[PDB]
């Protein structure tokens, strides 16, 4: 399975400390010819996932940040766990500005 | 560790008298009792196991009796050839315990 | 007639191991099971070791873990009682019980039979 | 917007099974943590996915009005189970009792041990070696259920005619059945599988049972 | 020249299919049962507030 | 007349438990299992970031 | 009022009338 789980995230930063809002977790697939030449052939994934949600063509970048490869790196072993893999370990969440929906 | 109690630990008592000794137990043991006497210097032999049964060659006057965790072997009319010490020693678990030991010297 | 004769047994400084053996005259092996009980000098009778009829089963007083073995070879009828590592509380009387009778093939954990007596001390 | 909190509070049953790994709840939400992990009697070796700073055990606790014992809580990145801690050992087995046969007769024939249980139509085949108890994982409760039903059925029935001889013996028989047995006198490490159906031996003890009659006769 | 006595053969499985049922770690319906519990019982689903 | 043979009935079966529960095409225990250890795999359910 | 439940695996039923048939017969003859 060769899926990006795109996820968005609303914090509020309070007047003194941060707060949730809202965690949109999705599932994306990728292209045909992204598994056959970046993740087959060089072992690297995009940081963009181009993929259509509710009749719609969207696209997520990691980090909000410019287009990427990530190295595709081995998911950290659990008991009872067989071969995964995932290009990030951390999630992204806004920097924190004062009285902002980030 | 099943822990045997024989008491008294010593007794008195002359030819033809009846005599009482009581084993007591950690925890019942279910009829899984033996009783050993030693003659003064003899090696012990078997009287009872099970609680109340007797082998071939023992006195009729010899009885065990009791049950759970409380087992009395009763002597009736004891003779010169029964004042020894006597053993009480379980075998319902491991490890195997012996009793403390009683006595009945002659007065 | 049933005769437990068993020899092995003198003063030993500690330290090191010991070995008892015992012979059969009347009671038959392969047909009964054979026991090892100890007397201390100012103690009652504490149980050791027992061997099966042919030697399977093998169980040990929880004071003899990891330092004493029991081994019988029928052929010739010596029981075998092998300790190491022998301390100074070891000092007893060393009888051969022998197992009392009831069924074909079991192990009844009493005593039918005594052994005489053997002196096994350790001392320094 | 507008938020909400709710501290809700709930007495869930949950279940772990062989080996014990990890253990489900009744809201349907794992928990990877043994059950029977800890700090005292050694629990620390047990298996353990979440990180120390996330477990916390409580010694001499009392519940609320809504004999204080220990208590293992834990608090998952969703919710925060707790659950009073106990022994692994004595607390799970791996070896359900099944029957109590009150007289199942043992007997010997060609190299290997016939309990046949008239009471309930069933014979089991086992080999002359007694199973070790050591050879079953966490198998000690297994003595204690077997010693219990034995007294309570020699109490019972069996105190008058006839006695028991030395500990009880185990063995292992076909299809994957331990027949903890005690024997009678008249007066007169591995996880073992076991079948989905006794058919089998009840087939054998109907078959010999006709066996014996017609051959007898 | 003896008769076959009678036998009685009682109803007899190792696995009830209650406890095979029970076997699984996790409820199909009793884990969907709860989690739908889960709003009536620690929500009120008609109490209605408008301002 | 000729005795008849000692017989031995081993065990028999063609669907043991182990593979009627396999038979369904999804386990609800398995699939539960894989869907809430995807966050601890794939992941860290540990470390803060604060900034 | 109550309801029963079976317990399925009528194998112990199935045993019992083939006894029954051999013993009838057995026992006959």
């Amino acid at each position: 399975m060769y899926y990006k789980d795109v996820t968005v995230s609303q914090v509020w930063f309070g007047h003194r400390y941060s707060q949730f809002m809202g965690i949109f977790e999705d599932r994306a697939p990728v292209p045909f010819e992204e598994v056959i030449d970046k993740i087959n052939a060089k072992g690297v994934c995009r940081s963009t996932a181009k993929y259509v949600r509710n009749n719609l063509e969207t696209t997520a970048f990691h980090r909000d940040d410019h287009e990427t490869d990530m190295e595709l790196k081995p998911a950290n072993a659990a008991t009872r766990t067989s071969r995964g893999w995932h290009t990030t370990d951390l999630k992204y969440n806004p920097s924190r500005v004062e009285a902002f929906h980030r | 560790v099943i822990w045997m109690t024989q008491s008294p630990p010593s007794l008195s008592a002359s030819i033809g008298d009846t005599v009482t000794i009581t084993c007591r137990a950690s925890q019942g043991i279910s009829n899984s009792i033996a009783w050993y006497q030693r003659r003064p210097g003899k090696a012990p032999e078997l009287l009872v196991y099970a609680a109340y049964r007797l082998q071939s060659g023992v006195p009729s006057r010899l009885s065990g009796s009791g049950s759970g965790a409380e087992y009395t072997l009763t002597i009736k009319n004891m003779q010169p050839e029964d004042f020894a010490t006597y053993y009480c020693q379980q075998y319902y678990d491991n490890p195997l315990t012996f009793g403390g030991g009683t006595k009945v010297e002659i007065k | 007639e049933v005769q437990l004769v068993e020899t092995g047994g003198g003063v030993v400084r500690p330290g090191r191991s010991l070995r008892l053996s015992c012979t059969t005259s009347g009671f038959s092996f392969s047909g009964s099971a054979m026991h090892w009980v100890r007397q201390a000098p100012g103690k009652g009778l504490e149980w050791v070791a027992v061997i099966s009829h042919d030697g399977n089963i093998i169980q040990y007083h929880d004071s003899v873990k990891g330092r004493f073995t029991i081994s019988r070879d029928n052929s010739k009828n010596v029981l075998l009682l092998q300790m190491n590592s022998l301390r100074v509380d070891d000092t007893a009387m060393y009888y051969c019980a022998r197992d009392v009778w009831l069924l074909p093939a079991t192990i009844s954990y009493a005593f039918d039979f005594w052994g005489q007596g053997t002196m096994v001390t350790v001392s320094s | 917007y507008g938020t909400t909190v709710n501290c809700i509070v709930e007495e869930v049953d949950a279940r772990s099974v062989y080996p014990y790994d990890e253990f489900v709840l009744a809201t349907g939400d794992f928990v990877y943590m043994s059950p029977f992990y800890g700090y005292r009697e050694g629990s620390h070796t047990e298996h353990t996915t979440y990180a120390a700073d996330r477990f916390k055990q409580v010694d001499g606790f009392y519940a609320r009005d809504l004999a204080p014992t220990t208590r293992n809580l834990l608090t998952t990145p969703k919710f925060t189970v707790a659950w009073d801690w106990v022994p692994k050992r004595p607390s799970v087995c791996t070896m359900t009792k099944w029957q109590e046969v009150d007289e199942m007769l043992r007997s010997e024939y060609g190299g290997s041990f016939r309990f046949s249980s008239d009471a309930i139509s069933t014979t089991f085949t086992t080999n002359l070696t007694e199973y070790p108890l050591s050879r079953v994982d966490l198998g000690d409760c297994i003595g204690k259920d077997a010693r219990d039903a034995m007294d309570r059925i020699f109490a019972r029935r069996y105190n008058a005619t006839h006695i028991k001889v030395g500990q009880p013996q185990y063995y292992q028989a076909n299809g994957g059945f331990l027949i903890a047995y005690q024997p009678l006198l008249s007066n007169t490490v591995e996880r073992i599988k076991t079948t989905s159906s006794i058919e089998f031996a009840r087939l054998q003890f109907t078959y010999n049972h006709i066996q014996r009659h017609v051959n007898d006769m | 020249i003896t008769m076959l006595e009678d036998h009685e053969f009682v109803p007899l499985e190792v696995y009830t299919r209650h406890e095979i049922k029970d076997s699984g770690l996790l409820d199909y319906t009793e884990v969907q049962r709860r989690n739908q519990l889960h709003d009536l019982r620690f929500a009120d689903i008609d109490t209605v507030i408008h301002a």
